[PDB]
């Protein structure tokens, strides 16, 4: 059964969200509308947290598609797990490492960077247009 | 003067360009009274160019005596504020041919773009009405996969005119919906466009107690109140 | 010398003013049609008393624009005025 | 279609047999579209937007 | 950059001598997005029928909904004349401040 | 031209609801809607795959455009299970991984859009017109499954709004699908979600967006 709002506030009575009370209080008194219920503050905290979880997750999808290293790791995942499983004790190393070195300097030197040219497309899905040029001439 | 540190690292081509600009590059207008005048006046297309004259004479399109009548007949349509109903095909056609004669198009308006305009108005007003409807109410059965009857007021179509402000033409219509749609409680809305005068509180004047029967201007407004 | 170059650069920047190529005048349908209708009634009502000519074209009888068939992207045009 | 009732039937001359087409038929017309015509259309537009739907 | 100091000269040409640092950066990142959208819509309008009248169509398409409208004084005068038909209501004569009725005030409300 | 896929559109209409021999105009409108949707899918997928640096459109690159509908991509994964690992998933962040007419109802479901060969599909939809490379490894099978889902969902909502317009008509005074039913089904299926609008609601500017694919 889909949860009614009173059940959600009764659960927010026990489990507070990530964004604490005073941040919600500052954004309240910045936008007017002074409210004295702590459960409405926790509900708006959970709503903002869920919305930015969705935006940052869509940024994660846009940053894992737009790199060849990630799609090649997803393609050759168990194919290189075969090579790792055949990477036994030292008799049995000479028949491997024909492909291990290049993706070794690719996959271990690649960290996932939340980028402006990634988030701008992840929120251009959501209605924005964050146009930052790449040089200024 | 004092901008030697800044006006010097501009390159030589840029500075040789920017010691040449002036006023008198254009052929534009900038007097806003004159811009409003040219947006107000009705204009008819004329011909002076000979190639376009033989191009408009070949396709049996007429002289400007017909396009001026088409301007007048496209203006004389009972536009949709007066009729209180969405317009029909003949009204659409006459208004669009009058507008196309205003812009210069002396050809013929197609018969499918009128139905396209009809479906455009359909989806435009359906978007506006739907995002006014789902704000006075939370439809629990909708927006889900497992009270009574409300009428939308003008204050609500001003209140969700701003919570979702992207949905409008941003022309005159939104300006009047923001400016004049909200009425104070002494507004006298259910009226006949004239009964909010001050003299309709102070006594109908009677008639013809005089040999020359010249009357006063406080009686002329009672005379025009009846119509 | 950089001094005359700097003063003429500042003379160049002090003379450049931009206009917009396309500006959409904020107006209405209804006030335009009602202006036209009232002007048509009171233009058909009275006379002109010309010196030599009256303004207007067929069934306008007022100040009417003279936009050409070409040059529809022009910013100004002629109007009609009673010439003596 | 010729509804002029004057002599010559709205024609240059009064022969009335020489100025009339040979084979004719009935003109197009329509009955009273009152039942199929709705005075208000915007109420129908809000009707197709806002239905009960439970 | 050339346009940071060109924006310095533009800001100084209109007598703006105090500003922050990221203000010409914001002006450049506005102008980039505006010119990119205008040229993309103009490439569409040139595939339809580049040239200057194409740019005029592409900047008249978006003048109609974002920037400051042109010569709005006569529409505002018409609108003022529609509002200034009604004569003024009767005021209190007890030399103070009178409130609206109680339902039209922000007091009889609940959380 | 047009009207190439009329019988197959009718076959896919039969699986959703009743068929009652739909007219030329409904099949033509569904054909033009699907021909537009395929071009938009190929344009968005080619734009996504070129920036990776590979003109060959991968099979996961078109599942990227429908990544929100988890039930539909689970349906695609079960549909790819009779031919006898997504890059954006939770496991694939980290670098290393461990080790009597019922038969007539069924045969219409086996009838597909591009099941036979991609000969009429390639010059009808124009695969070579906008793709810079050679995408055909499994892009045609997904581009058949997506059009089957598009036609199924489109005629489902067109049937439901035809029924609701029928009850509205019989309540106002007191069989086939038309172009207006398909157009209002399109308007129902092309409304942007509320979460994909939230960040432009108080600021007033005309929302430019993309055509939502089913």
């Amino acid at each position: 059964k889909d949860k009614t709002l009173e059940e959600i506030l009764e659960m927010m009575d026990s489990t507070p969200p990530i964004i604490p009370d005073a941040v919600i209080d500052y954004y309240l008194t910045k936008n007017g509308f002074n409210v004295a219920d702590v459960r409405v503050k926790r509900l708006l905290a959970l709503a903002t947290q869920k919305f930015v979880s969705d935006i940052a997750k869509d940024a994660y999808e846009y940053s894992r598609i737009r790199s060849s290293v990630a799609v090649s790791n997803a393609n050759n995942s168990q194919a290189r797990a075969r090579q790792l499983l055949q990477g036994q004790q030292q008799p049995g190393v000479q028949q491997i490492s024909q492909q291990q070195h290049q993706q070794n300097e690719k996959t271990t030197a690649s960290k996932v960077v939340l980028t402006v040219n990634d988030l701008s497309s992840a929120v251009a899905e959501y209605g924005l247009n964050i146009g930052r040029p790449d040089f200024y001439r | 003067y004092k901008k030697i540190v800044m006006s010097l690292p501009l390159n030589d081509r840029n500075r040789l360009k920017m010691i040449t600009k002036e006023a008198g590059k254009r052929g534009f207008i900038f007097c806003s009274v004159f811009q409003a005048r040219l947006n107000n006046i009705p204009k008819i297309p004329i011909v002076t160019n000979p190639e376009s004259l033989k191009r408009v004479k070949s396709n049996n399109l007429k002289t400007p005596l017909e396009w001026s009548q088409d301007i007048m007949n496209g203006f004389n349509v009972p536009l949709a504020s007066e009729s209180h109903s969405l317009p029909d095909t003949d009204s659409f056609y006459l208004r669009m041919v009058g507008i196309a004669r205003e812009h210069g198009l002396v050809g013929t308006v197609d018969a499918r773009c009128v139905e396209l305009i009809s479906l455009a108005l359909d989806q435009y007003l359906k978007n506006i009405i739907e995002f006014t409807i789902d704000t006075v109410r939370y439809r629990r059965k909708k927006y889900s996969d497992y009270s009574g009857l409300y009428k939308s007021v003008s204050e609500m179509a001003a209140d969700k005119r701003d919570a979702k402000i992207k949905q409008l033409d941003d022309d005159k219509n939104e300006d009047e919906c923001a400016d004049e749609a909200k009425s104070i409680n002494n507004g006298n809305n259910s009226s006949k466009d004239d009964i909010g005068d001050i003299s309709m509180s102070s006594a109908v004047n009677e008639e013809l107690h005089e040999n020359r029967t010249i009357s006063l201007t406080n009686e002329d407004i009672y005379d025009s109140l009846s119509i | 010398t950089p001094e005359e170059e700097t003063t003429q650069v500042l003379n160049g920047v002090s003379r450049s003013f931009p206009l917009p190529l396309e500006s959409t005048v904020l107006s209405s349908v209804r006030y335009r049609t009602k202006y036209f209708r009232m002007r048509e009634m009171f233009a058909s009502s009275f006379s002109v008393k010309p010196g030599y000519t009256s303004p207007g074209y067929g069934a306008i009888h007022s100040r009417v624009g003279c936009l050409d068939l070409d040059r529809t992207t022009d910013y100004k045009f002629r109007v009609r005025t009673p010439q003596p | 279609r010729s509804n002029r009732p004057t002599i010559t039937g709205g024609s240059a001359m009064n022969a009335s047999a020489l100025n009339t087409p040979a084979t004719t038929k009935l003109p197009p017309y329509e009955m009273d579209t009152q039942r199929v015509m709705s005075k208000r259309k915007l109420r129908e537009l809000v009707k197709t937007v806002g239905i009960d739907e439970g | 950059p050339r346009d940071v100091r060109l924006l310095h000269l533009l800001l100084a040409s209109q007598s703006i001598h105090q500003y922050e640092d990221q203000v010409p950066l914001q002006l450049m990142d506005f102008a980039h997005r505006y010119t990119q959208g205008v040229l993309k819509d103009a490439l569409v309008y040139n595939d339809y029928a580049l040239g200057v009248e194409d740019i005029r169509l592409a900047i008249a398409a978006r003048t109609q909904y974002q920037f400051k409208p042109t010569a709005p004084k006569e529409l505002m005068l018409q609108l003022a004349a529609e509002r200034n038909k009604k004569a003024l209501p009767q005021v209190m004569g007890t030399w103070g401040v009178r409130l609206p009725p109680e339902k039209y005030c922000l007091t009889a409300k609940e959380w | 031209d047009k009207h190439k896929y009329r019988v197959e559109i009718q076959q896919m209409m039969f699986v959703s609801g009743e068929i009652n021999d739909p007219p030329v105009e409904t099949t033509s409108l569904i054909e033009d809607i699907v021909r537009g949707q395929v071009i938009e899918i190929l344009l968005q997928s080619n734009k996504t795959a070129h920036l990776r640096g590979s003109r060959s459109i991968l099979p996961e690159d078109v599942i990227f455009l429908i990544r929100h509908d988890k039930a539909k991509v689970n349906r695609l994964r079960t549909y790819l299970s009779w031919k006898d690992k997504l890059p954006w998933e939770l496991q694939f962040m980290f670098n290393e991984h461990p080790l009597e007419e019922y038969v007539h109802w069924s045969d219409c479901r086996q009838a597909s859009f591009t099941f036979r060969k991609n000969k009429r599909f390639k010059d009808w939809s124009g695969i070579s017109q906008l793709t810079e490379g050679k995408p055909h490894d499994d892009v045609i099978d997904i581009l058949g499954f997506l059009t089957f889902e598009i036609v199924c969902s489109l005629t489902e909502t067109a049937l439901k709004i035809k029924q609701r317009e029928q009850v509205l008509q019989t309540q106002k005074d007191k069989n086939p699908l038309k172009p207006r039913h398909i157009e209002e089904a399109w308007r129902v299926l092309q409304t942007i979600d509320m979460r994909h609008r939230a960040l432009t609601n108080f600021k007033g500017g005309r929302l430019s967006s993309k055509p939502i694919i089913m």
